[PDB]
RNA sequence: UAGUGGCCUACCAUGGUUUCAACGGGUAACGGGGAAUAAGGGUUCGAUUCCGGAGAGGGAGCCUGAGAAACGGCUACCACAUCCAAGGAAGGCAGCAGGCGCGCAAAUUACCCAAUCCUAAUUCAGGGAGGUAGUGACAAUAAAUAACGAUACAGGGCCCAUUCGGGUCUUGUAAUUGGAAUGAGUACAAUGUAAAUACCUUAACGAGGAACAAUUGGAGGGCAAGUCUGGUGCCAGCAGCCGCGGUAAUUCCAGCUCCAAUAGCGUAUAUUAAAGUUGUUGCAGUUAAAAAGCUCGUAGUUGAACUUUGGGCCCGGUUGGCCGGUCGGA
């Protein structure tokens, strides 16, 4: 329809944004950047609700023109900027400092962190390819293009990508016991040690993949992102820790536990 | 559908223009007082056209001002009130015929009542009311709007084919006057 | 009739003529009540005519 | 056996064999061929007002024993000649021919309330005033 | 346009409406309960339609199915909660015999009749809408309240327009102004 | 507002703003609201700043009488006020001054009267105001 | 071409689709969640707040540009059609608010960027996108249109059952009551809002039945509710289907009076349901409509019977409880 497209209708954002079915007509629509569109959570679906730091869109815009609030070591300041998965966000506030790593539901939540993992971030090197001058280099999940890796890293293994200058500094292989995170699909928030591949040769890869109550379930191998070992993140996971209870037991939890 | 537009094509021929096209209305109040002096003035002080001009104590009633913006001439009688005797007489050519509603003097049942039972039983050519009251918009304060109503509905309850009934104090409620000649 | 004479309001006069139609007796006590009477009426002891009857309250 | 294939695979017959047996089904092939709409002088509608052409001769399609006030009518939308009907019924007096109505059925598309043919059609509202209002003594009811 | 508002129909009209011993089996419910219409009963009527219609529809899937350990043991945790559905009586099986008077009589239509200060079922439901009646703060202006089990307890009068205490109101200042002190003015 | 009772609950506090925002209660019983530049006088000087840096909005009531629920501003200075309090509120308070306008549609009349020329029209005001006048 | 390609083009080959329904015709056909349904299946509709497609009156065509076969862009044709000083010169409300015409059938030429957002070089400007107000019985929700005694009784009980002592309690007749008491409506007041309405708020003021009065359809069967009384006795009437009036009308005009639903009840068409009258579930063909004149036959639809039982070693997830050593539980 004779180009592109720069509007979102309300009920057209994607369910993770959980925005109110009233109040408006619109959406946010997410500029282009670091991440996709449809699971974007830009600033101001961050900021206004879900921090409550502004009450509506122009005192959001009196944050953002006035260069406090960061993402990923930058002074980004634009509204609809599509700050995603893994971006941490860092305020120059009451200096309060966030990541962007979801909950089990799917969906984004707040989560403030500490200055030891602050300063970088990660990525699944979605792509390792040898480009001009006969130079190696790696594509993780955002946008990044890191020259000069580690030959012995190949494709759909992660990084730890500094936020000061985009260093490489180690990796993860891939293979069985790998801490493991789903972005994407259904399961999305999970976690739990991979168990094994299926090659599948022109077709989808799976994977096989517990959890830490020993639930076996399987993603497509383009959502599985490889984090750690048996038991060890590389970053500080948030209050619950991505394993899905039941509907049936958060009727007990939120019911039978804080409901005395 | 066509034929159908040659149904909306030769109807167009006798009504529409200046040469030999200009209309008889006969404003005739169901009150006593309202007086179209006024009514052919103070209404049309939106229209701002020299209609203002020619309304004279020389009373013309062949009142052919060419309006500025509709493109037409016309013909208002103003009668006096109590020259009974052609105003259910002239009325055969008289095309559109407006009343004169007015809470001031209650419609009367010898004068009023039977004005609408005389003009009505002959057959109304059309009949598009006006409100032409100017000294009733401030006789409460406190939702006064009883005054519109109870003439709205007077209009309905013998010969109800308007809905509204204007008020004299909007803006283009007085070339709509000339919209509904033209 | 007369609208600005009687007919103007709502009601105050509906016809508050203190001449009754009903000798003093319109006062259908209408709704809640209403009901309440048709209440009175089917349930404190009434049967009329024999199970089975024509069509409305009279003598057989 | 009961006269039908079963077996499964047969459904070829039988989602084609229904599909000729609809047509034995009457309000099936009244629909699906437009005849409501190249015929049945509504055209599909529910109402239409149209102007009284005259008084109305009575032929006897039984039974209502009188002429029946009933009016001649040529519709506006269409201008197809219907004979209509009046409830209520009396007091001719009060319009002129080339008058207007707004029909409505009698509850079977009529066909059938007295000795008149081809009335179906109950007038509700003659030249936008009703009829109700107009029996009531406020109005007064008309003439053809 | 914005997101479409969604809205239901609460009540359900019968199949027969000359139907003469239900229309004679209807009013006996009005008359005693203080009530306005036939609506009024419908309303309860078309609870019972989804309340028994999703019992039948559960007990038809085996238990072991977490579903009907799930949405049946929160409904059946809810009517006890108004105060129809008896607390002994609760495996969703009795609330298929429960009936109209059960959820008719919850209700501060009644209940402000059986626990005292009531005068009447009318001398009390014009005392609902002219707000002689009170809940923990909130006047509970509707007599089809639906009282949750608990505020029962709480019956209070409203402290404002009396009859709980302070004030006269808009008739005593034409009368004891007048009559009842100004005989002498 | 007897029993006064301001309950400042529900309070954030913003440095991003410089803003101390909070919902208020106010209990009324047996007397009428209680008005912007009427709590706004009232709860400053106890609440750790000055009249001007007060603002005020929500605060209708609940049904009965007496509790009102609304919600307060109170910023960490003056200045504040000046350029991050939306406009209407102090137009509502009268610490903006405002600049009154034409209307809605006058001004999209004068928008579209002016784009009819290129330039600043001071040509026009020579060119066509001698020649017609013959 | 941005690129695959009969997409063309030049020579070749004679193919390709089809009774497994080609091709052709009609659509009152924009496709997907929805609706009415409600034992289940089936049925009919889907312009419509979301997604995708298409168009800016109908067909072409091209520029700028990352992006358009763009129309609040352009050129031409075709259909219209404005002013004119007779010399172009001007133009697309299938955007908003309005007009005409068409219908049965559908709002006000308001206020404003406060909000959801979008665009810009950009915290600042613009936005009929949007929100708010006005019309609005589409559809939906909650609820006005009024109290409790006393007093004359009727009783049902019943009090103590020496009931055989009168009324503790009520059913209504009671228009005799009895003062206290209030909202719809008018209002300071301030909240309410970008500015105002209202709506929770709130002091002052406004009720007694004449108050401030709830209508709408019926009143022969299906279909509650009189064979009541007058005028009416084929005269109209009444009838969705049947059925009465010819003079003893429950069915006519009226007076009563009553019956339902209740600020809501009718009517018109259309669909769904009951409708095993579309039947795969789940009909029917001796006579009620329906077995053909009888064989041969192809496509289709089915198609005879056979292929590793019985028992041992334990593991014991679950239950019976004499166990009860825990006094609802192993």
């Amino acid at each position: 329809a004779r180009g592109p497209k720069k509007h979102l209708k309300r009920l057209a954002a994607p369910h993770h944004w959980l925005l109110d079915k009233l109040s408006g007509c619109y959406a946010p629509r997410p500029s282009a950047g670091p991440h996709k569109l449809r699971e974007s959570l830009p600033l101001i679906v961050f900021l206004r609700n879900r921090l409550k730091y502004a009450l509506n869109g122009r005192e959001v815009k009196a944050i953002l023109m006035q260069r406090h609030v960061k993402v990923d070591g930058k002074v980004r300041t634009d509204t609809t900027y599509p700050a995603g998965f893994m971006d941490v966000i860092t305020l120059d506030a009451t200096n309060e400092n966030f990541r962007l790593v979801y909950d089990v539901k799917g969906r984004f939540a707040v989560h403030r962190i500490t200055d030891e993992e602050a300063s970088y971030k990660l990525g699944k090197v979605k792509k390792v390819q040898l480009g001009k001058k006969g130079v190696p280099y790696v594509v993780t999940h955002d946008g990044r293009t890191i020259r000069y890796p580690d030959p012995n890293i190949k494709v759909n293994d992660t990084v730890k990508i500094d936020l000061a200058s985009g260093k490489i500094t180690d990796f993860i292989k891939f293979d069985a016991g790998k801490l493991v995170y789903v972005t994407g699909g259904r399961n999305l928030g999970r976690i739990g040690t991979i168990v094994h591949k299926e090659r599948h040769d022109g077709g989808f890869d799976l994977v096989h993949i517990k959890d830490s109550l020993d639930n076996t379930f399987v993603t497509r191998l383009n959502n599985v992102f490889v984090i750690g070992e048996q038991g060890k993140p590389y970053i500080s996971l948030p209050k619950g820790k991505g394993i899905k209870l039941s509907i049936a037991e958060e009727r007990d939890r939120r019911r039978a536990q804080q409901g005395l | 559908r066509a034929q159908r537009i040659l149904d909306s094509i030769e109807n167009r021929k006798l009504f529409e223009g200046k040469n030999g096209a200009a209309k008889i209305i006969t404003i005739v109040p169901l009150v006593n007082d309202l007086d179209p002096l006024d009514i052919l003035y103070k209404l049309l002080k939106c229209a701002d056209d020299e209609g203002i001009m020619v309304q004279e104590v020389d009373s013309k009633r062949i009142f052919n001002v060419h309006i500025k913006k509709f493109k037409s001439n016309l013909k208002i009688i103003i009668p006096d009130m109590t020259n009974f005797l052609n105003i259910l007489d002239c009325a055969k050519v008289a095309d559109f015929v407006v009343f004169g509603l007015s809470g001031v003097q209650e419609v009367d049942e010898e004068f009023g009542e039977q004005i609408i039972r005389a003009l009505e039983l002959q057959g109304i050519a059309s009949y598009i009311g006006v409100i032409s009251n100017l000294s009733a918009v401030h006789e409460k304060e406190k939702f006064q709007l009883d005054v519109k109503q109870s003439l709205e509905s007077y209009f309905k309850h013998f010969f109800p084919s308007e809905e509204r009934v204007y008020n004299l104090e909007k803006n283009s409620d007085a070339l709509n006057v000339l919209r509904t000649l033209c | 009739a007369k609208v600005h004479g009687s007919l103007a309001r709502a009601g105050k006069v509906k016809s508050q003529t203190p001449k009754v139609e009903k000798t003093e007796k319109p006062k259908k006590p209408k709704g809640r009540a209403y009901k309440r009477l048709l209440y009175t009426r089917r349930f404190v002891n009434v049967t009329l005519v024999n199970g089975k009857r024509r069509m409305n309250p009279g003598p057989s | 056996g009961k006269g039908k294939p079963r077996g499964l695979n047969s459904a070829r017959k039988l989602r084609v064999h229904r599909r000729n047996n609809r047509w034995a089904e009457n309000n099936y092939k009244k629909r699906l061929l437009g005849t409501a709409f190249k015929s049945s002088p509504f055209g599909g509608s529910s109402h239409a007002k149209g102007i009284v052409l005259e008084k109305l001769g009575i032929e006897s399609k039984q039974p209502n024993s009188a002429i029946r006030k009933c009016v001649r009518v040529q519709l506006i939308k269409n201008g197809k000649k219907v004979t209509a009907f009046v409830p209520n019924d009396g007091c001719l007096n009060f319009v002129d021919e080339n008058d207007e109505v707004l029909l409505a059925g009698f509850g079977r598309k009529g066909k059938a309330k007295g000795d008149i043919p081809g009335v179906r059609f109950k007038v509700v509202k003659v030249s936008g005033v009703s009829l109700l209002a107009l029996w009531k003594e406020k109005k007064e009811k008309p003439r053809s | 346009p914005r997101a479409p508002r969604t809205y239901s129909k609460t009540y359900s009209t019968p199949k027969r409406p000359y139907e003469s011993s239900r229309l004679d089996a209807e009013l006996k419910l009005a008359g005693e309960f203080g009530l306005k219409n036939k609506k009024e009963i419908y309303r309860i009527s078309f609870q019972l339609s989804k309340i028994r219609r999703a019992a039948r529809d559960l007990l038809t899937r085996d238990e072991k199915d977490p579903k009907r350990l799930f949405e049946g043991n929160a409904l059946i945790r809810r009517l006890v909660r108004v105060g129809v559905l008896s607390e002994d009586k609760k495996k969703l099986d009795y609330v298929l015999a429960l009936k109209v008077e059960d959820f008719l009589e919850r209700r501060l239509q009644t209940q402000v009749y059986k626990l005292g200060l009531a005068k009447s079922v009318h001398h009390a439901r014009v005392l609902i809408t002219q707000r002689h009646i009170a809940v923990g703060k909130q006047i509970v202006n509707i007599p089809s309240f639906m009282v949750r089990l608990d505020s029962e307890k709480h019956i209070d009068f409203a402290p404002t327009s009396p009859f709980g205490g302070a004030r006269p109101g808009r008739v005593a200042r034409r009368n004891a102004a007048r009559k009842a002190e100004a005989s002498g003015e | 507002s007897d029993a006064v009772t301001i309950r400042t609950r529900k309070v954030i506090s913003n440095p991003l703003l410089a803003r101390k925002q909070f919902v208020v209660d106010v209990l009324h019983p047996n007397r009428a609201n209680v008005s912007k530049d009427e709590l706004r006088e009232k709860l400053a000087e106890v609440y750790k700043a000055e009249k001007d840096a007060v603002s005020v909005f929500g605060f209708r009531t609940q049904f009965g009488g007496g509790k009102s629920v609304g919600f307060g501003l109170v910023y960490n200075s003056v200045a504040e006020a000046k350029k991050f309090e939306p406009t209407y509120r102090l137009v509502r308070y009268g610490l903006a001054e405002k600049v009154e306008k034409a209307s809605r549609q006058q001004r999209k009349q004068k928008k579209n009267r002016d784009k009819k020329i290129f330039g600043t029209g001071k040509r026009l005001a020579k060119k066509v105001a001698r020649r017609n006048a013959d």
